[PDB]
């Protein structure tokens, strides 16, 4: 179990760690988060009390280094940094634990929610979507646009998700126009899975990361990517059975976790109605259809 | 974006454009079977592809053999239309290719866009106008060449005959849409109006009669009367 200490908390902020959150008051003696489960990526995120504009945060994996948070009064945000002195860090952490100035990652033993939301998400893949090679962790905020959003403006601050476009030469084989547009299997299986992602685990990892950035930061571009990756599978007549079953599980846990009060903007009516009721895979997502119908029958 | 009443003069500017109407591509007669079920029989159809400035009509005849053994024919017809329009564009020299293609039915947008991906600079546009191009098969010479076709065939006509020698494209298009609107509204009456006077003939190389300017004003007034009549008849006014 690992620890992310905080130098201090000089401004009032709501701090999230994965699906958990807690309020810290201005200059409250908060010094970080302990008992973070090893084996998963994690995200530590921030919303300032005085300007809810810009939610922002950091994706990290404690197996890759010792990380801490320190507020920067010039740039006005909580920044993640890596401590390279291992003894300095263990000493800092031990002292804050002795003074009980840390919150405990509050994981119920029965609870597999975070695993289920991050099953295919790997730090190495995050670091290729979010390019900042000098750090081992990755910054994401509400405003960051995607490569695809940019094509339609600072490249270094972009989310480099895989571009999916159903009306593109990449998606449509010359001579198979109607076939490829109405059945996206060749774009899914040959172009994306075999060609770009290499396997379905990497595809699902990007899908899960897009969802989490949409939910945690209200990143509109991440929201578009998540729905595009769902639509591409649902609009394919030929999908491996293991992928459909796994997709059903992935989406079930995403819909379960989504705040009820955010569904109106995080759920695209067209995509979900098409996917659950019109697409080739309308009958292959039993768990997802059941939770959607009981939780969000309005959207549908 | 969409072509409507506001931007109507744009049709007659110097940017090459084509209207595509797919109404008459997939045509059937519905009938009873020996067992008392219903079946369809396809008949030959056509794509109506028109340059509104010049009157050039690329009439691609769709022979019933196209449909043999195919499913979901009304969906296929839109894609076959888009395939044939793309093929026409590719067959034209670069300086003759359109800068815009306006589809008369919005369901043609995605099929045509997908077929034209190789032409990113050709705009594919819908229209808010309710154009009467379905009535093209009420023009006797067009209907005759479609029904007689034994194989796929493209036939080239100017739909304005020689009108552009005397009138502008705007006026020619207005006359064409009036004639077609009338033929769509009441084909029998419209054709009576056009042929009542046996001394006015259709040249071998024309589609419409050889009216003088004065006779065209009369004819056009008669077509308006017909359209208003049929309106009152149908609507009781
Ligand atoms: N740039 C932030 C942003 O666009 N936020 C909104 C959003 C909608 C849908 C999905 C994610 C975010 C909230 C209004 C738009
Ligand atoms: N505008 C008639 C004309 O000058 N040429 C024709 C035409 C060309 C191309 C498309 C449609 C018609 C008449 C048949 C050849």
């Amino acid at each position: 179990m690992n620890t992310v200490p905080f130098t201090s908390a000089p401004i009032e902020v709501t701090i999230g760690i994965d699906q958990y959150s807690f309020n810290v008051k201005e200059n409250q003696p908060f010094h970080g988060i302990k008992d973070i489960p090893i084996g998963h990526v994690h995200v530590i995120h921030f919303q300032h009390a005085d300007n809810s504009s810009m939610r922002y945060g950091y994706w990290f994996d404690c197996r890759m280094g010792n990380f801490y948070i320190q507020y920067d009064p010039k740039d006005g945000l909580y920044k993640m940094m890596e401590e390279r002195d291992g003894a300095k860090f263990e000493n800092i952490v031990h002292n804050f634990k002795e003074r009980q100035m840390m919150v405990s990652y509050p994981k119920i033993d029965e609870d597999d929610t975070w695993y289920n939301l991050t099953e295919f998400v790997q730090m190495d893949k995050i670091r290729k979507i979010v390019r900042k090679d000098e750090n081992q962790f990755s910054y994401v905020d509400s405003s960051m646009t995607t490569v695809q959003e940019n094509e339609l403006s600072d490249p270094a601050h972009s989310l480099n998700y895989t571009v999916i476009n159903f009306k593109s030469r990449e998606a449509i084989r010359p001579g198979h126009e109607m076939e490829d547009f109405l059945d996206k299997s060749y774009y899914l299986n040959t172009v994306m899975l075999q060609g770009i992602f290499k396997n379905s685990s990497n595809y699902f990892g990007e899908l899960q990361f897009a969802f989490l950035n949409a939910m945690f930061f209200g990143n509109y571009g991440s929201s578009l990517q998540w729905h595009a990756m769902i639509e591409l599978i649902c609009s394919s007549a030929t999908v491996p059975k293991h992928m459909l079953d796994k997709l059903d599980e992935i989406l079930y846990y995403q819909i379960k976790t989504l705040p009820e009060q955010y569904s109106d903007i995080l759920l695209n009516e067209r995509v979900w109605n098409i996917c659950l009721y019109s697409s080739f895979q309308k009958n292959s997502l039993h768990n997802t259809e059941k939770i959607m119908e009981n939780k969000y029958p309005e959207l549908l | 974006g969409a072509m409507n009443s506001s931007n109507y003069a744009e049709l007659f500017n110097n940017d090459i454009k084509l209207f595509v109407d797919d109404t008459n591509v997939y045509r059937v007669t519905v009938h009873k079977t020996f067992e008392g079920n219903v079946a369809t029989k396809a008949i030959n159809g056509c794509i109506f592809t028109l340059n509104p400035k010049t009157g050039h009509l690329f009439l691609k005849i769709i022979h019933t053999s196209v449909w043999a053994g195919q499913k979901r024919l009304s969906q296929l017809a839109k894609w076959k239309t888009a395939e044939e329009v793309s093929a026409l564009v590719r067959s034209l020299p670069k300086e003759e290719q359109p800068k815009q293609i306006i589809v008369t039915r919005k369901a043609m947008l995605d099929p045509l866009e997908v077929h034209m991906l190789d032409f990113p600079n050709i705009a594919i546009r819908p229209t808010e106008l309710r154009l009467p191009f379905s009535a093209a098969m009420s023009i006797d010479k067009l209907s005759d060449v479609v029904m007689k076709a034994t194989e796929p065939q493209m036939v080239l006509f100017n739909i304005y005959d020689d009108w552009l020698d005397r009138i502008s494209s705007y006026t020619a298009f207005s006359r064409l849409t009036l004639l077609l609107r009338a033929l769509k509204t009441n084909e029998e009456s419209a054709k009576m109006i056009l042929l009542s006077d046996p001394t006015i003939t259709i040249k071998s190389y024309h589609l419409w009669p050889s009216f003088t300017d004065e006779q065209w004003i009369t004819i056009e007034s008669q077509m308006r009367d017909l359209i208003l009549t049929e309106y009152g008849r149908k609507y009781n006014v």
